[PDB]
C-alpha cells in the first residue's frame, strides 16, 4: 500500500512478467521446432493399441449398455453415437480414396512430405451387415486404435472373437471379408492421410437370454497386441455389459 | 490487581510494644489464649499461602489446531471428505483420493499441532520452589506457656519465639532480643546478618530493627515477637502472590508467526473463494467446485512451514547448550535477539559476589591491591620495610584459618573461618606474603584481646620470630580513628618518627578518600615492648591491661572490595554498540553501586549526575539544571515516593541509569517503566530479590552457578556457566533467527507459486491437470524440508551486533518485500519452468500443445477410450493418465530443479554467494543431494506410481527446468549487485527482505 509509487508497481510486471511470458514462449517455440509434423517423439504409451466402441459407455460400456427392448426411448441414447461414428464411413464421403481387397500391408513410402495426401483404403459400411440399429439384441461397433506406422498381424487379418463359459449369448461378426483387414495400415497419420479410414468390425449380439447383465469381453489377438486391465481394460480389449432389461 | 502489590507496604514498627498489643488483642507475657488463638484462626484464615489455578496440557495442544494454517487445512481435509461423501451416495466411486487426501490432511494437522505444542512450552514450577522454603511449625506462648504448633496455626496477636537456626513463621513486631541477628537476603538480596532488636531504628519498616520477616531466618540469638501479618498478607507473601499474579505474557517470534500466518491465510482465502466464484461461473458443478478449491487450499498453505521454522529454533538452541547457555523455551532463543534495554542486578550477576581487600595506607601513599580473582592485576609495593610491618600485624592480629583440604583451589577461592573482615586480610597477605601459617608458626602467640564491642580493637602479643631478640611485639587493628589516638610515632620507610599534625592530616585525608569509595576501613599498629620491662617470662593479664595501649607505632590502614566479572565490561559495551539500553537495579548501596557502573561501563567516563555536577562547580543541586546530567543514580527510598510518571522521567531523560537499594517490587517497577515506553526488556538476576522481574522481564535470564534456586525459576534461561558474555552471543543469536527465518520462509513460500498457478490455468485453460495435489504434499512435506532447514546454519552477511535493535513495530519477520520477491518475481519464474515440462512430456506423447486448450473434459472422460492426439492416434484411458501423471513427477521436479537456485539466492539478503560463499553451509550442501535423492527415488521405486502417482522420468526430462533455474540464479544475483551499488532505495525498499 502505497501512493503516487504504484505507478513504479504496475509499469515494473507489464515489462517483468512480459519479459516472463516472452521467455516461456520463448522456450515451448523451441520445444515445438525439434519435433516431425507427421509423428510423435514417443510412441510407447500408445504402444499396444487400444480397442474402443461406438456406444456411448455409461461404465465399462461398448455394450454395458442396458436398455429396454420395450421401450423406444431407453436406446436412443446408444443410437446418436452408433450413427455418429458410422455417418463418417458413408460413400458420399470417399470419392478419390483407393478400392482394395483383403490383403497384405500397403506401403505409401516413408512419412514424406514429397508425395502427396497418402491414398487410403476404401471401407463400406456395407460390408457391416445387418448393421435405426438393433433396438433388440445391439450391434456394437468395435475399432483398433490408430498408431501411426504400426503393422499389426501376422497372416491376412487381425481376429476379434467376444467371450463371456458363461451364460448363453450368440456372436456374430461383421467385418468386410474377414476381421481388420491389413490393407489398412500402416496409418500415415493424420498430416499424411487426412480423410483416412480404419476398419470397423461390427459385432452383434443375438442371445436368446433377456433381463440379466452379461460381462462381455471382445478380446484382439495379434503378437502385436498386449493386455492390461489390471490398469487399463481399454488395451487391446473391451469391457461391456448388455443387459436387454425387457 | 496486582498493581497493589506493586507498591510499598505499610506497617506497625512506630507503635509502642503495648500499643501493638492493644490492635491485636494480646499479651506481651502470657500470649493469646487458646480459644483466642482459635477464633482468629477462623478470623484471618490459615498461615498459608495459596498458589493459582492452572491449566491443562490437552487444551494446550487443542490450541493449536486453530492456528490458521491448521483451520485452512481443516477445511480441506473436511472438503475432501464432503466430496467423498457426495460421490459415495451419487455414483459408486471405487476410487479413494479425496477420503484417502482427507485422512492425510487431518493427519497433517495433527503432526503440526505437535510441532507448535513444542514451540509453545511453558516449564514453570515456580510456587513449588517456594514451598521448598516452607519448614514446619513454629514455637509459640500461649496461656503463659511455650509450646510446637503448626505454623498454619499461627495468627496475628499471637508471642513467637525463635532462635538461631530457624526461619521467621510470618511478620513479627520484636517485643524483645537478645543478641539476635536475622538473614534479610530475601527482600535485599544481601546475606550480611541483620540485627533485631525491640527499638524502632527508622520510619521504613524495610529498614527497621524491630520487625521480622517472613521468608527469612534468625541466624544467631533469640528474639520474641508479635505477629502482625500472617499468610497472604506477609510481605513477602504479597511478593509472592505477585510474582504468581504476574503473566507469563507473549514472545515476539510468536507474535511474528501468527503476523504472517494472517497474511499467508488471508491470500490463501481471497484466491479461494475468488476462484471459487470464478469456476460457479464458468458452470463447473458443485462438485468440481469443491474439488478445485482443495487443491486451491493445499496450494496456498506451506504445510512444511511451521515445523521448519520449530526446526530452525531447535537447531539454535543446540548450538548455545554448547555454549553452556540452556534453553528452557525454544522461543526465548530470539527475545534476546530482540531486546531493547537491559536491567541488571549487581551482585552475583555483573559482580562476581566475592569480598576482598581494597588499598592499603602506608608510607603517606595510597596503594591499591589486586582485587580481581584470577589476580589479573600489578603489584603495589615489595620493597617497603613498612609494608612488611604492615603485613605482619594482618597476619599476626588475625584469628582466621583456612579450612582444612583446601589447597587444591586458589587462594582467593577458598573457605575460610572466620569474618569477612579477617578473611580478606588473610588472604591478602597468604598472596603476598606466602603461607600465613608460617608467620603464625614463627611469631607465636602468647596472649590476644579479641576485638571487642567497647574496645573496638583487637590486640595480641607475640614473640618476635627474630632469634637475635625474640622478646614480645604487640600488634592491634581497630577502627582507624581509635587506632590513631593511640600512637605516637608512624613508621614511615623503615623508620619511625613523631606524628606531626600533618601526617595525622593526611591520614584523614587517606581515611576520608577511601570511605569515598565505600570500602570499610581499618588501622593498624604495633609497639615494641621494652625489653628489660618485660622479660621472656613476664606474664601479660588479658583481662586488665597489663601492658600499654598507648604511645603505639601506626603501621598504616587497610580497606577493603569486590569485582566485576571479567567478561562483564567487556559484555556491557557489546550490548552498547548493539544499541541496547543497560540499566542497573540493585539492592546494594550507592556508593558501590555507582562504582561498579563505572567500572562495568553501565556510567560513561565524562558522563555526570547532578550531584558531582554541583561538587564540580560547587554550587547547589537545586541550581543544577537537571537536564545537564546524563547519568543519574537513585536510591530506593527517593524511588518509594516517586510517582510512576515520575519515573517514567527519569527513564527518557537519563541515557545511564542507576537504581541502587530498590527493593525486589521497586526492581519489578522499573522494568514495567521501561515496558510501558514500548521497550523490549530483558533482566539479568541471580537472587530471590529478581524474581520478580525476572516474571516480569519480557527475557529473565538467571545465573546457574551463583543462582538462587527462586530466580532459576523466574527465569527464560540459565547461563549454566555465569558466563555474562553468553548474553552478547544471546542477543545475536536471536538476529541470526530473525535473518535466518526470512531466508527460509521466504524459500518456502516460491515454491507455493507454482503449485497455485497450474489450478489456475486448469480452470481457465481446460487443460489437463498439470501437477496434483497429492506431489504438492511432496514438496512441502518431502523435498523442501531439509533445504528449507539448512538456511538456519547461514552465517552473518554483515556486522549484525553493530545494528540497532529491531524495531517490533516495523520490522517484520514477513514483510511486503518478502511476498514480491517470493510470489511475484522468484516463484513466478519457477511456475513457468513447471509449465515447460509440463508441455513437453506431452508434445513428445504427441499431444502438442495448441491440441490441449479445452481438452480436459474429453481427457477426464473415463467413457472415452479413444481420445485423439495431434498424430491422430488414439488413447485409451489409462493410458493418457500414465502421460498425465508423468506430467505432474516432471513438473514435481522442475520445481526441485528451479528450488536448487532458490536455495542458493536465499542463502543470502545483500551479499553475493561469491563473497558469503555458496558454500561454507554444509548442511544446505547436504540438503540439495538428499533433495534430489529423494525426488529421483519418489520417481524410479517401483511401487510408487501406484500410491502416490509418480512415474519414472526419463534423463531428458530432468533438464527441462534447467535453464529457468540458472536464470533464478543470474536474475537474484544481478538484483542484489544493484542493491549494494546502490544504497539509495529503489531495489533495496521494493525487495531487501
Amino acid at each position: 500500500r502505497t501512493l503516487s509509487r504504484w505507478v513504479w508497481i504496475s509499469l515494473y510486471y507489464v515489462a517483468f512478467y512480459v519479459v516472463m511470458s516472452g521467455i516461456f514462449a520463448l522456450c515451448i517455440y523451441v520445444l515445438m521446432r525439434t519435433i516431425d509434423p507427421y509423428t510423435p517423439d514417443y510412441q510407447d504409451q500408445l504402444k499396444s493399441p487400444g480397442v474402443t466402441l461406438r456406444p456411448d459407455v455409461y461404465g465399462e460400456k461398448g455394450l454395458d449398455i442396458s436398455y429396454n427392448v420395450s421401450d423406444s426411448t431407453t436406446w436412443a441414447g446408444l443410437a446418436h453415437t452408433l450413427h455418429r461414428f458410422l455417418a463418417g464411413y458413408s460413400p458420399a464421403a470417399q470419392e478419390g480414396s483407393i478400392n482394395c481387397t483383403s490383403e497384405k500391408y500397403f506401403f505409401q513410402e516413408s512419412f514424406l512430405a514429397p508425395n502427396h495426401t497418402k491414398f487410403s483404403c476404401k471401407f463400406t459400411a456395407d460390408m457391416l451387415q445387418n448393421c435405426g440399429f438393433a433396438e433388440g439384441k445391439p450391434c456394437f461397433i468395435i475399432k483398433m486404435n490408430r498408431i501411426v506406422k504400426f503393422l499389426p498381424g501376422n497372416s491376412t487379418a487381425p481376429r476379434v472373437d467376444c467371450a463371456f463359459d458363461g451364460p448363453p449369448l450368440q456372436v456374430e461378426y461383421f467385418p468386410a471379408n474377414g476381421t481388420y483387414s491389413l490393407h489398412y495400415f500402416p496409418y500415415y497419420g493424420k498430416k499424411a492421410q487426412p480423410h483416412y479410414s480404419n476398419p470397423l468390425v461390427a459385432a452383434k449380439l443375438l442371445n436368446v437370454p433377456r433381463n440379466r447383465d452379461v460381462v462381455i469381453v471382445c478380446k484382439i489377438l495379434a503378437e502385436h497386441v498386449s493386455f492390461d486391465n489390471p490398469h487399463d481394460p481399454y488395451e487391446g480389449k473391451v469391457e461391456f455389459k448388455l443387459k436387454i432389461q425387457k | 490487581l496486582e498493581n497493589m502489590k506493586k507498591e510499598m507496604e505499610i506497617n506497625d514498627h512506630q507503635l509502642s510494644v503495648a500499643e501493638l498489643e492493644q490492635k491485636y488483642q494480646t499479651s506481651a507475657t502470657k500470649g493469646l489464649s487458646a480459644s483466642l488463638a482459635a477464633e482468629l484462626l477462623l478470623r484471618d484464615g490459615p498461615n498459608a499461602l495459596r498458589p493459582p489455578r492452572g491449566t491443562p496440557e490437552y487444551v494446550k495442544f487443542a490450541r493449536q489446531l486453530a492456528g490458521g494454517l491448521q483451520c485452512l487445512m481443516w477445511v480441506a481435509a473436511a472438503i475432501c471428505l464432503i466430496a467423498f461423501a457426495i460421490q459415495a451416495s451419487e455414483g459408486d466411486l471405487t476410487t479413494d483420493d479425496n477420503l484417502y487426501l482427507a485422512l492425510a490432511l487431518i493427519a497433517v494437522v495433527v503432526v503440526t499441532g505437535c510441532f507448535g505444542y513444542y514451540q509453545e512450552f511453558k516449564s514453570t514450577n515456580i510456587i513449588a520452589s517456594f514451598k521448598n522454603l516452607v519448614p514446619q511449625q513454629a514455637t509459640v506462648i500461649r496461656d503463659g506457656d511455650k509450646f510446637q504448633i503448626n505454623a498454619d496455626q499461627l495468627v496475628v496477636g499471637d508471642l513467637v519465639e525463635m532462635k538461631g537456626g530457624d526461619r521467621v513463621p510470618a511478620d513479627i513486631r520484636i517485643l524483645q532480643a537478645q543478641g539476635r541477628k536475622v538473614d534479610n537476603s530475601s527482600l535485599t538480596g544481601e546475606s550480611e546478618p541483620q540485627t533485631r532488636s525491640p527499638e524502632c531504628t527508622h520510619e521504613s519498616p524495610l529498614e527497621t530493627r524491630n520487625i521480622a520477616f517472613f521468608s527469612t531466618m534468625c541466624l544467631e540469638g533469640t528474639a520474641q515477637g508479635l505477629v502482625v501479618n500472617t499468610g497472604d498478607r506477609t510481605i513477602i507473601g504479597r511478593i509472592a502472590s505477585l510474582a504468581s499474579g504476574v503473566e507469563n505474557e507473549k514472545t515476539p517470534i510468536a507474535i511474528e508467526i501468527e503476523h504472517f500466518v494472517d497474511i499467508i491465510a488471508g491470500l490463501a482465502i481471497l484466491f479461494g473463494a475468488t476462484f471459487f466464484i470464478v469456476a460457479m461461473c464458468i458452470g463447473y458443478t458443485f462438485l468440481r467446485a469443491m474439488v478445485f478449491f482443495m487443491a486451491i487450499v493445499v496450494a496456498y498453505v506451506p504445510e512444511g512451514l511451521l515445523a521448519t521454522v520449530t526446526v530452525c529454533l531447535s537447531l539454535t538452541a543446540k548450538r548455545l547448550a554448547s555454549k553452556n547457555c540452556v534453553v528452557k523455551n525454544l522461543e526465548a532463543v530470539e527475545t534476546l535477539g530482540s531486546t531493547s534495554v537491559i536491567c541488571s542486578d549487581k551482585t552475583g550477576t555483573l559482580t562476581q559476589n566475592r569480598m576482598t581487600v581494597s588499598h592499603l595506607w602506608f608510607d603517606n601513599h595510597i596503594h591499591s591491591a589486586d582485587t580481581t580473582e584470577d589476580q589479573s592485576g600489578q603489584t603495589f609495593d615489595q620493597s617497603s620495610e613498612t609494608w612488611r610491618a604492615l603485613c605482619r600485624v594482618l597476619t599476626l592480629c588475625n584469628r582466621a584459618a583456612f579450612k582444612s583440604g583446601q589447597d587444591a583451589v586458589p587462594v582467593p577461592k577458598r573457605i575460610v573461618i572466620g569474618d569477612a573482615s579477617e578473611t580478606a586480610l588473610l588472604k591478602f597477605s597468604e598472596l603476598t606474603l606466602g603461607n600465613a601459617m608460617g608467620y603464625r608458626e614463627r611469631f607465636p602467640k602468647v596472649c590476644e584481646i579479641p576485638f571487642n564491642s567497647t574496645n573496638k580493637f583487637q590486640l595480641s602479643i607475640h614473640t618476635l620470630e627474630d632469634p637475635r631478640d625474640p622478646r614480645h611485639v604487640l600488634v592491634m587493628k581497630g577502627a582507624p580513628e581509635r587506632v590513631l589516638e593511640r600512637c605516637s610515632s608512624i613508621l614511615i620507610k623503615g623508620q619511625e618518627l613523631p606524628l606531626d599534625e600533618q601526617w595525622r592530616e593526611a591520614f584523614q585525608t587517606a581515611y576520608l578518600s577511601l570511605g569515598g569509595l565505600g570500602e570499610r576501613v581499618l588501622g593498624f599498629c604495633q609497639l615494641y615492648l621494652s625489653e628489660k620491662d618485660y622479660p621472656p617470662g613476664y606474664a601479660f593479664d588479658v583481662e586488665a591491661m597489663n601492658f600499654p595501649t598507648s604511645g603505639l607505632s601506626f603501621a598504616g590502614l587497610v580497606s577493603m572490595i569486590d569485582p566485576p566479572r571479567a567478561t562483564v565490561p567487556d559484555a556491557v559495551l557489546k550490548c552498547r554498540t548493539a544499541g541496547i539500553r543497560v540499566i542497573m537495579v540493585t539492592g546494594d548501596h550507592p556508593i558501590t553501586a555507582k562504582a561498579i557502573a563505572a567500572s562495568v561501563g553501565i556510567i560513561s567516563e565524562g558522563s555526570e549526575t547532578v550531584e558531582d555536577i554541583a561538587a564540580r562547580l560547587r554550587v547547589p543541586v537545586d541550581q543544577v539544571n537537571r537536564k545537564d546530567a546524563r547519568a543519574c543514580v537513585i536510591n530506593g527510598m527517593q524511588l518509594k515516593d516517586m510517582d510512576p510518571s515520575e519515573l517514567v522521567e527519569a527513564l527518557r531523560t537519563h541515557p545511564e541509569m542507576v537504581f541502587a537499594r530498590t527493593s525486589p517490587q521497586q526492581k519489578l517497577v522499573i522494568v514495567e517503566s521501561c515496558q510501558r515506553l514500548g521497550a523490549i526488556v530483558a533482566v539479568t538476576g541471580d537472587g530471590v530479590n529478581d524474581s520478580p522481574a525476572l516474571k516480569k522481564a519480557d527475557i529473565g535470564v538467571a545465573m546457574g552457578i551463583a543462582g538462587s534456586d527462586a530466580a532459576k525459576n523466574a527465569a527464560d534461561m540459565i547461563l549454566l556457566d555465569d558466563n555474562f558474555a553468553s548474553i552478547v552471543t544471546g542477543v545475536e543469536q536471536g538476529r541470526l533467527i530473525f535473518d535466518n527465518l526470512k531466508k527460509s520462509i521466504a524459500y518456502t513460500l516460491t515454491k507455493n507459486i507454482p503449485e497455485l498457478t497450474p489450478y489456475l490455468i486448469y480452470i481457465t485453460v481446460s487443460v489437463p491437470l498439470p501437477l496434483g495435489c497429492i506431489t504438492i504434499l511432496f514438496i512441502e512435506l518431502c523435498t523442501d524440508i531439509f533445504p528449507s532447514v539448512s538456511l538456519a546454519y547461514e552465517k552473518a552477511e554483515s556486522d549484525i551486533m553493530h545494528l540497532r535493535p529491531r524495531n517490533p513495530k516495523r520490522d517484520r519477520l514477513v514483510n511486503e518485500p518478502l511476498a514480491a520477491y517470493s510470489y511475484f518475481q522468484i516463484g513466478a519464474i519457477q511456475s513457468f519452468a513447471g509449465f515447460t515440462d509440463y508441455f513437453t512430456a506431452m508434445a513428445q506423447e504427441g499431444w502438442f500443445p495448441l491440441l490441449c486448450v479445452g481438452l480436459r473434459p474429453q481427457w477426464e472422460n473415463h467413457h472415452l477410450q479413444d481420445l485423439q492426439d495431434s498424430y491422430g492416434q488414439e488413447w485409451t484411458f489409462g493410458q493418457r493418465l500414465y502421460q498425465q501423471y508423468t506430467c505432474y513427477t516432471v513438473f514435481f521436479i522442475s520445481i526441485e530443479m528451479c528450488q536448487i537456485a532458490d536455495v542458493l539466492i536465499r542463502k543470502t539478503r545483500r551479499l553475493s554467494a561469491f563473497q558469503q560463499g555458496f558454500f561454507r553451509n554444509r548442511i544446505l550442501v547436504i540438503a540439495i543431494v538428499f533433495q534430489v535423492c529423494i525426488g529421483c527415488f519418489l520417481c524410479y521405486c517401483p511401487g510408487m506410481p501406484n500410491i502416490f502417482n509418480f512415474m519414472p522420468i526419463r534423463f531428458q526430462w530432468w533438464l527441462v527446468p534447467m535453464p529457468f533455474g540458472l536464470l533464478i540464479f543470474v536474475y537474484d544475483e544481478i538484483r542484489k549487485l544493484g542493491v549494494r551499488c546502490c544504497p539509495g532505495s529503489w531495489w533495496d525498499q521494493e525487495l531487501y527482505y
